[PDB]
């Protein structure tokens, strides 16, 4: 749903 | 096994 | 639903032929892999050096089409049993070639004609092929119901047709099959494609063909009568035979030409569909048994094994058994407690092997409707069933029901029971050691107490079933005596079988047993007249029981309880099939033996031809105490 | 989809818990059958007489729900390996009770822990339960990748941790597993459910684990990292491990509590879906092999028995092989025939074992593209393939092709062949007697002839896998030596396995063998270094062939030809798994014996532990000739 | 199709 | 049987 919901943690 | 069997 | 196919001897092309056949509505096409008239030589040159392709390519149809839409037919000129060595050798070579090609195409089934008294060489070739490669294909023997020699017209001046009442001369066709079946050691890959003639034989013959592995039935187009509307129809006897075959679930193959030229060929097929609709819908029992017909299962032994939740769930699906138990309990309560003592008298009722509590619910409902006070115990040895019973007791029953987690044989009751209700009846009456448990429980029954079921008897009936024998023979378990499968009973639905005589009582048990002698070892001898001249394959076992006075519960075919489907007939196999004649009363003997630690059955047939004693000393099958 | 489940040990009510779990998107729930803190005694008088139900009844759920939705867990307080006799006995009784209840409910799987090194008594109890009655509930052993003792923080003053590499100390958990399944005799009903934990071990440890029969993977919610948007995510190493596990079709079990309270618990599962998608989609080979992985099938022997149409059809589905054959033919034709001789010079080409003709079409197309004149002799022994070839030859093929129905070893060619083409290569280099057939055919090859199959070499590589070992053990059949299944090779798509070393060449053949004394018996010795403690289970076998020059067909993993799905690797099992340590060298020996009218392989591992020669005299496996 | 198409012949 | 197996 949210854009970049699954983007890796930095 | 439906009935009376394995 | 009905699955049917078409039989053709000419196929100029495959694609268009299949298209037309599908348009007509058939499911599969029976065709010759090789041209029927294209004789081939294999020894004598220059004939054997024939150039060019031997048959049409296999690339015309996709592999899926070959595996489902086509059934191969053996060429008509192949006569492996001819009297000439040259012809016999050529026929053998041609049959091997055609069978190998059929295997190459992966045909689902292959049709072989069987229309001679002697076909030993054909059996040899077929069995040699059956032991070479993978050969997943099935084999259907086209065996007429009536030999052509018998149905030929009497139009020859000096070759009159037989008119004597040859009662044994009308079964010859079956013999042809039987012999061939024996030579191929009852191979599971050999079935029958029965061919129906215009004239039908005596009812006993058509019964004979029951129990044989019939896969297809061949209907010539010449057997259909014409109704006043000009359509094809079948005679009443033919219709009854078709209904029976449908109940056997064979595939119908329409063969011949369109005799009713005024109508499309599909009309024939349509008529069959009509009959398929007239078939009465299956009853509750038939629907319940759908799936396990002639499927072998080992009988349950609750005494040493613990049943799963699903087992109890399927047990509880039967309303007839519990309704009749409730009726029996209600009648017993009414008899025991008079109206004047209704308020003051309380009856002690013990439910043995209560399982998940359906018997307890039945007893409570019976007591409520009879308006008699009762105190109930529920004895159960299975700890998980005990857990479920305790949950029930805490939630619903309350203090009225006392749950006991102990074997009734070892339990010491605090009070003497007025009534003991139990269900320990297997397919055979005493298969599940009901007598032993009930005689152990008798010690805490009142002198005037009552035991439900009141009495139970078991019945045996000889049966012939090529399919059942083959499945039993296929139960070979590695790591075991090679011939142990024949020395243990199975519970089967016996859908495809022939019963050679009415069942007769085998063993009888009654409780409570006040006899000073208390023994369960029993010995019985049974005589079964035979009027069919068939081969005996085993013994089917049923049972009946009187719960209380009139209230009865049975699975015997003549008095089968309507709707009840909780039990299937038990099967006692025989090591070797035994042929029987019009006389030759079958004399069989049964033993029920025990050693205080196991219980087992021993059975043997003494007439017409003796046989080995099966399962001696519980060698191959025992029920733990 | 990716089968995902939820692990809970507090389930106040099953109905609402299952509703919530299903709403979140999980597929199954792992729960305790008994209350985790409800200790029970069986040998103490006041305690063993505890009244009331011991657990919630099974009536709460439909029989279907139990069999599919629920997974049982063992109570934490049960310690069968306790040092105290009383505690040990109580734990044994409680574990037996819980396992029996799980069987009664028919749970699909039951989860037991392996949190400590010693598990002998637990293994004994579980094995005793397995060999008692009939049930199908699988068992999942929860084995952390990193032992709990090693994951604790350095908080203790008097018991500090150590930063030593401990290369041998990172495998201890696997040892716990390896011993356990050894105690239970590699039972097929025991599987692993490894727990990922916060930190991963050395990559070699993970590679070793991936060879074990992993059925589930436990993901604590504490390992998920938080991204800038507050959602859970995984580190790169965790993502790679998850990809590898997904390739094995494992079941993911999310366990723990919702640490990211701001979001919903489903956020975890969604992330796995995001990893489920976007993973490298299966290639053509993987899609082709789908459905046949770790499935053992015997190799084909076309020389002895004839193949079916479907086999030839599947052979045709591979375009790469025939494209390579066409390229090799094109190069050979160009080299042999100069441009000035492009006409008036017809090269005699032979195709041996033409099958249904794909090789002949490839040769014709190669000739057309090379613009050279040729003449073919298609040789095929399979009479049905001969029929197909003849039909393909009568049309669409000029007089160039000359179908011959004979064995090349016996056929007497009328003209010497410039080239000979064949595809007798099997999974192993010479599994189908290609050397013998080519040596026989060499007699009619010209002095300067070319054999397009050129050269081929076989490669062996040790492999360890409990899945394949269990499967081959299950391949035991009656009517033969019980150890025969271990003395024959199987064609298998090795999927769940670990390769202990790089392949090394086993045997090499080249044609024509112009040297005298053409013999095919061979003897080879191979040494394989090992870099990790493991349990060798067998030898995987591949092949690599050079067609003509610079054109190669390979199936060895390091140089596998792209999209080449015609051949699967072969497997040579060893009846006794061989434990191997780091630094040891596995020394194995292979014999190819070709006694008259017979061919077979014999293999034996000599180091580090000798094993009996497998398949001596071809007693268990032979290629027939 | 025809009414009584499958009526028994007589 | 696919591949080269049976
Ligand atoms: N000797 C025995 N003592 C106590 N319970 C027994 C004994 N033998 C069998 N049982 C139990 O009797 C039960 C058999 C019945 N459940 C069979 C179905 C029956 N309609 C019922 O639900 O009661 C099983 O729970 C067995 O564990
Ligand atoms: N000794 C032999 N003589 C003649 N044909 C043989 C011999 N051994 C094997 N074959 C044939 O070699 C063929 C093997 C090939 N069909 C395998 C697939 C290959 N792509 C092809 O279609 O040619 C089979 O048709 C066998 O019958």
């Amino acid at each position: 749903t949210v854009a970049g919901q699954f983007e890796d943690a930095d | 096994g439906r009935g009376r069997g394995r | 639903r009905v699955s049917s196919g078409r039989d053709l001897n000419c196929v100029p092309e495959i694609a268009d032929t299949l298209g037309a056949v599908a348009k007509q509505g058939f499911d599969f096409l029976c065709m010759p892999v090789f041209h029927p008239r294209f004789k081939r030589e294999f020894i004598q040159e220059p004939a054997k050096n024939r150039p060019g392709p031997q048959t049409r390519s296999d690339l015309l149809l996709s592999g899926r089409d070959w595996n489902t839409l086509i059934v191969g037919k053996l060429s008509p000129w192949i006569r492996p049993d001819s009297k000439v060595e040259k012809i016999r050798r050529n026929s053998e070579a041609a049959m091997l070639q055609e069978l190998n090609f059929g295997a190459y195409l992966g045909l689902p089934a292959f049709l072989l004609p069987l229309n001679q008294e002697d076909n030993t060489n054909l059996a040899r070739v077929l069995t040699n092929h059956i032991h070479t490669g993978h050969h997943s294909s099935m084999f259907w023997m086209r065996v007429p119901l009536v030999a052509p020699e018998d149905l030929r017209d009497d139009i020859i001046e000096n070759a009159p047709t037989t008119h004597t009442e040859e009662y044994s001369g009308e079964e010859k066709t079956w013999m042809w099959w039987h012999n061939f079946r024996t030579l191929c050691d009852y191979s599971k890959r050999i079935a029958v494609a029965l061919e129906i003639g215009a004239d039908l034989p005596s009812n006993h013959v058509i019964d004979r063909w029951l129990g044989e592995p019939i896969k297809a039935a061949i209907l010539p187009t010449s057997i259909f009568l014409t109704n006043k509307k000009g359509f094809p129809v079948l005679s009443k006897m033919h219709q009854r035979l078709i209904f029976r075959l449908l109940k056997l679930e064979v595939q119908f193959i329409i063969t011949g030409t369109n005799h009713h030229s005024e109508k499309e060929f599909c009309s024939y097929l349509q008529y069959l569909e009509y009959l398929s609709q007239n078939r009465p819908p299956p009853n509750a029992y038939e629907l319940f048994a759908k799936g396990y017909e002639d499927y072998l299962q080992s009988p349950l032994q609750p005494l040493m094994d613990n049943l799963e939740s699903q087992t109890y769930e399927v047990f509880e699906k039967d309303p007839i058994k519990y309704s009749q138990y409730q009726q029996a309990i209600y009648k017993c309560l009414l008899d025991r407690v008079p109206e004047e003592e209704k308020d003051t008298n309380v009856q002690v009722l013990m439910v043995l092997g209560a399982g998940r509590g359906p018997l307890v619910n039945a007893s409570l409902r019976a007591a409520k409707q009879a308006d008699r006070r009762i105190k109930l115990y529920a004895v159960e040895k299975n700890p998980n069933a005990v857990v479920t019973l305790e949950n029930w007791q805490f939630e619903e029953w309350g203090s009225q029901v006392t749950v006991v987690s102990s074997d009734m044989r070892e339990w010491v009751a605090p009070e003497k029971a007025d009534i003991i209700v139990s269900e320990l009846l297997g397919s055979f009456a005493d298969n599940e050691l009901s007598p032993e448990c009930l005689d152990g429980a008798q010690h805490f029954l009142k002198d005037d107490g009552v035991s439900i079921p009141g009495e139970y008897t078991s019945f045996l009936a000889p049966i012939s079933s090529s399919k059942l024998y083959n499945e039993v023979r296929a139960c070979r378990e590695k790591d075991r005596d090679p011939e142990a499968q024949f020395e243990m009973p199975y519970v089967v639905r016996l859908h495809n079988f022939h019963q050679l005589s009415a069942p007769q009582p085998c063993f009888t048990f009654s409780h409570p047993n006040r006899d000073p002698m208390i023994d369960n070892n029993r010995y019985c001898t049974l005589e079964f007249p035979v009027e069919v001249n068939t081969v005996l394959h085993g013994f089917a076992g049923y049972f009946e029981t009187v719960l209380y006075q009139d209230i009865t519960l049975s699975i015997r075919p003549e008095t089968h309880s309507p709707g009840m489907f909780s039990w299937f007939p038990i099967l006692f196999p025989i090591k070797q099939p035994i042929t029987v004649r019009e006389g030759q009363t079958i004399c069989v003997r049964f033993w029920r033996c025990s050693n205080s630690k196991k219980v087992w059955y021993e059975w043997a047939v003494t007439a017409p031809v003796c046989s080995a004693i099966h399962n001696p000393t519980g060698r191959s099958y025992t029920i733990g105490l």
